This record gives C-alpha cells, structure tokens and sequence, in this order.
RNA sequence: GGGAUAAGUGCUGAAAGCAUCUAAGCAUGAAGCCCCCCUCAAGAUGAGAUUUCCCAACUUCGGUUAUAAGAUCCCUCAAAG
RNA sequence: UUGGCACCUCGAUGUCGGCUCAUCGCAUCCUGGGGCUGUAGUCGGUCCCAAGGGUUGGGCUGUUCGCCCAUUAAAGCGGUACGCGAGCUGGGUUCAGAACGUCGUGAGACAGUUCGGUCCCUAUCCGUCGUGGGCGUAGGAAAUUUGAGAGGAGCUGUCCUU
RNA sequence: AUAUGUUAAGUGGAAAAGGAUGUGGCGUUGCCCAGACAACUAG
C-alpha cells in the first residue's frame, strides 16, 4: 500500500518511485516507506523539499 | 495497527475528465484509462473503497490498430446453447457500434469483483465529438505516454 | 399498406369460376377508426393506432372491463370517436394517407389481393411429448413398459447435464401465429365482412389482424 | 518486383493541373480525376513531369517506381486513345433444349440475337477501364478449344474433348 | 493445377513467383501449373 | 434479392529497363455466410428505455388526508385452465 | 483397430445388440462453385473450395457382421463410459435341470452343438420443460422501440417455344 | 528505462524429411561510362 501511494505522490513531480527511492538512498536519508507516505498525504509542502534533495543527488 | 490514513465516505473527491481517442492505439489508450478509473494516481488511494474519477471518450470511431488486426482479432461469444457460437472481426466491429469495442477493451483490464463492476460504470464512450455532460464541467486530460 | 382488424365468425364454402369448390373463412370487421399517428420526430418510427369493437361510456361503480371513464376515455376523447375494445399498430402502411379520426372501411381490399392473417392459437393446456412434438411411442406389446413417454435426455459422463431446449412436456397453445400468402375471395360492404380463402388461426369470436403480404 | 528502377519520365505537352492529394490532366479529351499517393511528392515545375523519391526504402523503391508510370499513361490517354481489335466467329450457338406437370420456370433455352458479329474496336482514354471493358466483353464467349469460337484476341489451340469432368 | 509440398520448374519455359505468400510456378503450358501448400 | 467473401478468372502495375492477378489499386465469383431478408418471445439493476391519457386535500406532503376503465377480496362463468 | 504398461475404482464405476431421443466433427455419399485431363456430345478420371440441410423399405444368417430383393438425388465415414437400461426389451452372453460328440480310471473338463430359465428404487441438490408469488425501477392504465436470444432455410419430374 | 541491432509472422504463443525469387550478415571473384546488365536480329 505505502509503495503505491508514494509512487502516485512522486509522479506529480515528473519522477518515478524507482528513481525517487534511488536518489533518496544516495542523498543519505533513512526515512521509512510508511513515514514517507504519511508525510506526502498530510504536509505536502514538506514532501516537495524531500524530492528536491533526491533530485540534487541524481 | 500504528497510524495509516484510510480514505472513506465524506472524504473522497471525484472529478470528471475528457480523453480524446484521435489516432491512438486501442490497447495503449485503454491501459491508461483503466488506472484513472481505479484511482491509482491519487495519494489517498485505498483498496477497499472507490477513489477513482469519471472518464469520457469523445471520438472513439477514429481509433486505429497495428498490422493486420482489423482483418483478424475475431471476437467470439457463446449463448449457452448447443452450437451457439457467434464471432465478429475487430475491423467490422469498428464500423458499427464502435463504442462497445472500447468499452469491452477497458472493461477487460478491471478486477471481476463487486467494486470492479461499480468502478466500470463510471466510463462513458461516444462516436461523435459532442457529449451531454456540460453540467459536470469536465476538463481535458493529456495522455502521459 | 392496407391494414384492418376483424373478428373470426366461422368457416363455410363458396363455388368459384368453373364450378370449383373453395373453403373460405368469414371475418367480420367494422367500426375501425384511427386513434393516433406515431411520427419519427416524436417517437422515431411511423405508425398508426386503430380501434375495433365499441363499448358503453361514463359509469361509476363498475368492477368489469366494459364501461367506465378516466384513462381510456380521455385518450379516446382526443379524436372524434368512442372508447374502443382492441387497439393495435401498423408500421407497414403510409402515415400520410390517414387522419386522426378517419373511418377505416373494408373497401380498401379488393377480390384477388394477397394478405397475411395474424392471431393467437386455441390452446390444449398441459400436453405430453407425443402431442406437443411429433414423437413416436414404443412397442404396445412384446413385454414392453415404454409407451407414450420421452426417451433419453442426454449422453453420459461427458457433458453431464441437459442442453437448453430438450423438447420435454409442457403447456402448448396460446401462441402468436401468422399465415402468409392468403387470398380475398369476395368483400361485402353491406354486412362489412371479408371472405379469406383458407383458415386463419384462433377460435370463434377471436381477434385477427390483416396486412398486405410483403413478398 | 523485377523491373528497371530507373524510369524515362518524359515531359507532358498536354495541360496538367495537380491539386496535391488529387491530380487531374485536362487536354483534348482528358480530364481524368484520379487520386495518387501522398508519400513521395512530385516536381512538376512546368510541362516536364518529375517526382521526388523521399525516405529511400524497399517500400519507397517500388512506390516511386509505380507513380512514375502511373501518370505516364494518364497524360498519354489525354492526347492519344488506347484501342484493341477483337476478332471472333458470329453464330449465336448457346446450350441445347430446342425451342425459343410444369416447365422449369415458363420458357427455356434462349441464345443471343446476333446484332454486331464483326471486329469490334473499343475507343477509350483510360487503359485500366479500357482493359476491363475489353476483357468484360471478351468473357461473353471464352475461346473454346474446338475451333476458337467466341470473342478473343488471337491465341487459340485446336482440341475436341470433354468426357472426363 | 497440381498442389504438392515440393514445387520445382519442370522446364526452362516455366517461371516461379510468389502470390499472397504462396510459391507458385506460373508456367506457359497449362499442364505445368503447380502451387505449394 | 442485398452486402462483403473462398477456390478461382481477370484489369492495370511496380525494388533483373521484358515479364508478372500484387507490393498499391479496379473487377468478377459459391447450397457460400454466421451478415441482410422472413417468423416468434424480449427493458435489458450496462437502476436505463418511449409515447398518449387520467389523478388533491390533509396540513411544515410528518403522509394526520387521499383520489385514478386504480387494484383486489367475494360471486355467475368459458374463446382459458 | 489387435496389442504393450498396471496409474483411479474389488465396504460393487453391473451389462453386447435392438427401441426412443440426441448433439458435434469433416478425412464430402447427395445438392453448389471451380481446375486439368492420353478431357468425342451425353458424360466422367482426378484435384481444389465448401458442412447448410438431407441421407429408404423388406428377406435371411445368430447377430455388432455380411449376403440378397426393390427403390432413391443419395442410401457417406466417425466422436460423445465402443452416446443413451434410477428411459424400455432379454434375443445374445448368461446360474442351479437335461441330452450328443470328443477328452479323462473317476469326480469332471471343452474359446463344442442343442431345449428350458425372477432385470429392485416414493427425485433432496444441480440441470432441463412449463407456470406463479415478492420486491426493484425512484410511476396508474393502455400502446410500443429492441439485435441481445431462438427457429427456418437451396429436393424431383415432365411441359414447351431460336 | 537507456544504448544499439534483428525480425513483419501476431513469429513470439506446438513437430520432421524436403521445398522456396523472404531477409540480414560475413567471406571468396567478373564485368563496369573503351561502356557491363535490361533493351534487342543475324544463318
């Protein structure tokens, strides 16, 4: 379930779950999939910043 | 059971969309519409409730295929009677009643459950380019190839 | 084209040219009046409603289909006519040669016209498999226990069930039959009756519809 | 598909009016409305005919080789006139029964009322249509192997057999 | 019109072509016409 | 009878300057054919269908009222069973 | 088809032919299109396409088999527990009686021949053929649109006009 | 998804002797604007 939600929320910033996950790991973030989804659902602004960090790590 | 948001009634917001089948592959188009109907592009997606939106195909009679699929790809159907097997080529099913050709195609990519049947009743296909749903104010939706 | 409703009286015989016997069927058809005119811009198909028998008008406490008012009355008040007993439709006649309130007479038909009669059958109620369908019975002697009964209804293991339409016993009768390629011996305007060469389906005092054969 | 790829493509002295999707050549008795292919474009700068060969592929190798000769006869029929000479024998023989409790649909056994029975010459502008009609009237009586009785061109072979299916 | 799996030119007057994805021997003689299939 | 069709017969025509039913195209052609035509039952929770006509006081239409060739219950019957 | 193997059934999967009723195939008997013939006309050798319907009464051998008589446009080959016995018969195979022939010292045996010999069941579930009650559509009475379904389809012989 | 190729049969998503003007690769030669190779006339 979590993976599905993340994929949908990560597809609103022209990105794919596989690409986002990869970037996050290279960035050094250790957030859980259950936590990542929870954030996206509520504070969407905070999620936007996270994506930026993952996009900077390519 | 820690904490996981679950969508339900008086919390789900369904919108309306208008997809154009002008020069689009049957299978390639149906696949995209299916996901939208189930609502797998929503962040608050839930499997035990319906969170999908309504889709409306405008053209549908200008749908094209690849190779000799208009001559082959027959559609069989039984009538539960000894020797009651009827068939019809896809090409001949596009000339007359082309709306059923798209309906079945998009209805074959949905789960065969109680929710699956209710989710398949939110699809409206036509043959011209004028739909009688101007009161819902549906907006255009570009296909994310 | 040329449609009309009548009642089946009986069956007689009439001698034609060159002393040739001809069995005919007396069909009484009177009080035929158009009640409506279905168009293609209001219904999507051209047709005309026609009545047949008459009945008494306004009546209060009346627990019988013979005389009252309200529903049927109003619809029959639209045109200049009285309440009708039977009502039918014809989508084979022209809807430009009729007018709401016209009187369809029996002068539309002429001797030597091919017509198609239509009506319900008599009815024999619950019948067996030897009467409903033309089936044969088993030996009446030679130590046999198989008489007027059906045989096998399927095969064996493979497809262990009965296919739809196994022709078993049941009610047989009330069915809509339509005889084609008939003939109008002679038409009478004095008693408003039509002589059809042959026999139409249905019992005595039954409703029958006549239409010009397409073929 | 064994034909000289290179085509002469001679110029057309007759008037030509290309409309892009459809090309019509009007002249002494031309005016033959016909829609050609839209894949390879043409280069009709003036009276001299010319066609471009875009893409350069197996399909374009034949498509470009067809249009070139597809318009050659088109303008050729607008100035000239394709005519074929048909020779045959005029008799009228056709089946057998003699005469021209119930007969097979009223009367039976009817041949043909000889009206022409001479060398016919079809006069047209479109070779395609000309050929069709020419063969259409040549199918009336296929050249029999007996004595070549029936509409034909010239080919004929002597024979007299029909006992085994 | 013979229909056998193997089709080879009998003489040099017979030519082989391909019509509707089928090997045929369009020959001049009418008794030398064969079709694979 | 109508529409495509099978085997097949063709007409033009091209990636060997010829040829060639073919790769475009134009025809013709079966009890073929399930298609259409003919006969019968049929509103389809893809709540669907359609047309014509008839029907109002209670009392915030809560139904306290209720009306409609509106339904029965009961009774004389048969073209029905 | 005759066989090879022995994986399901021995606290039972009980039966060869005929009768009644059926469905499906095509490797086509009849009807329909064609092609080529060492294919005179009739007519037919073979081959290709084609499954929609239709495919008979008797005598006899014990009959599935076969042989004959007379017809027919034709008397096609198969699959479904070698279709169908909680639908029928019991002729065949067949159990206790009894003869004949061969075999055995004998009780008896024989894929020899002959006469006689009890075939059980009130339909719960699915399935099929008919026929109603209850609700639902946001409806009281009529009259209907209908391509979803079923049925039916191409056999003969003369007459008479180049 | 990225990068490059192969296939036109729905091959993919059932077999063999054999047959074949399908197509892409590799090689090894024989002619080529003195003009091969279509086109064509001398016995």
């Amino acid at each position: 379930l979590w993976i599905t939600r993340i994929n949908a929320a990560a597809r609103q910033h022209e990105m794919s779950y596989s690409r986002l996950m990869n970037g996050l790991k290279k960035a050094g973030i250790d957030i859980n999939r259950k936590m990542l989804s929870e954030i996206a659902i509520s504070d969407e602004k905070a999620f936007a910043q996270l994506v930026t960090k993952a996009k900077d790590a390519l | 059971m820690r904490q996981t948001f679950m969508a339900n009634e008086s919390n789900i917001e369904r919108k309306w969309y208008v997809i154009d089948a002008e020069g689009q592959t049957l299978g390639r188009l149906s696949s995209e519409v299916a996901s939208i109907l189930r609502g797998k592009n929503k962040v608050t997606y839930t499997p035990h409730v319906d969170t999908g939106d309504y889709v409306i195909v405008i053209n549908a009679s200008k749908i094209e295929f690849t190779g000799n699929k208009e001559t082959d790809k027959v559609y069989y159907r039984h009538s539960n009677h000894p020797g009651g097997i009827k068939s019809i080529t896809a090409g001949e099913l596009r000339r007359t009643n082309p709306e059923r050709l798209i309906e079945n195609s998009i209805k074959g990519m949905l789960p065969s459950t109680r929710l699956g049947e209710k989710q398949g009743k939110k699809l409206f296909v036509y043959g011209g380019a004028e739909h009688p749903h101007a009161a819902q104010q549906p907006e255009n939706y570009e296909l994310r190839g | 084209t040329k449609g009309i409703l009548g009642r089946k009286i009986g069956m007689t015989q009439v001698f034609g040219e060159n002393g040739e016997l001809i069995p005919v069927t007396v069909v009484e058809a009177k009080e035929n009046v158009v009640l409506q005119k279905k168009t293609v811009e209001v219904d999507g198909y051209n047709a005309i409603q026609v009545g047949f028998e008459d009945k008494k008008a306004y009546k209060k406490d009346a627990k019988s289909n013979k005389y009252a008012n309200k529903p049927a009355e109003g619809h029959a008040k639209k045109a200049d006519a009285a309440p009708k007993r039977f009502i039918r439709e014809f989508r084979n006649v022209d809807v430009d040669a009729y007018e709401v309130g016209q009187e369809v007479s029996v002068d539309t038909f002429v001797a030597g016209d091919v017509i198609d009669v239509t009506g319900v059958s008599k009815g024999k109620g619950f019948q067996g498999a030897i009467k409903r369908h033309g089936q044969s019975r088993g030996p009446m002697s030679h130590g046999s226990h198989f008489h007027r009964a059906p045989g096998s209804v399927g095969m064996a293991s493979d497809a262990s069930r009965v296919f739809k339409g196994q022709k078993m016993p049941g009610r047989m009768g009330g069915n809509t039959v339509t005889v084609q390629n008939l003939e109008v011996v002679q038409v009478d305007t004095e008693n408003k009756v039509i002589l059809v060469k042959g026999n139409v389906p249905g019992p005595k005092k039954g409703l029958v519809e006549i239409r010009t054969s397409i073929k | 598909s064994r034909v000289g790829k290179k085509i002469i493509d001679i110029p057309s002295d007759v008037t030509v009016t290309f409309d892009g999707n459809h090309v019509t050549v009007k002249g002494p008795k031309g005016e033959l409305s016909r829609t050609l292919n839209e894949r390879m474009t043409f280069k009709q700068e003036e009276n001299t005919i010319e066609v471009v060969r875009p893409s350069d592929s197996k399909e374009d190798r034949t498509n470009h080789g067809t249009t070139r000769a597809l318009l050659n006869n088109m303008v050729q029929g607008v100035s000239q006139g394709y005519v074929k000479v048909l020779e045959l024998v005029g008799v009228g023989y056709r089946a057998q029964m003699q005469g021209k409790p119930v007969e097979i649909k009223a009367e039976e056994n009817i041949t043909f009322s000889v009206e022409k029975n001479t060398v016919v010459k079809v006069e047209g502008i479109s070779k395609e249509q000309v050929g069709a009609l020419a063969s259409n009237i040549r199918s009336v009586r296929p050249p029999e192997p007996y004595k070549g009785k029936g509409i034909r061109y010239q080919g004929e072979y002597v024979r007299r057999k029909e006992g085994k299916t | 019109m013979k229909v056998r799996p193997s089709v080879k030119p009998i003489c040099e007057k017979c030519k082989v072509i391909k019509r509707k994805g089928k090997v045929m021997v369009i020959c001049e003689n009418p008794k030398h016409k064969q079709r694979q299939g």
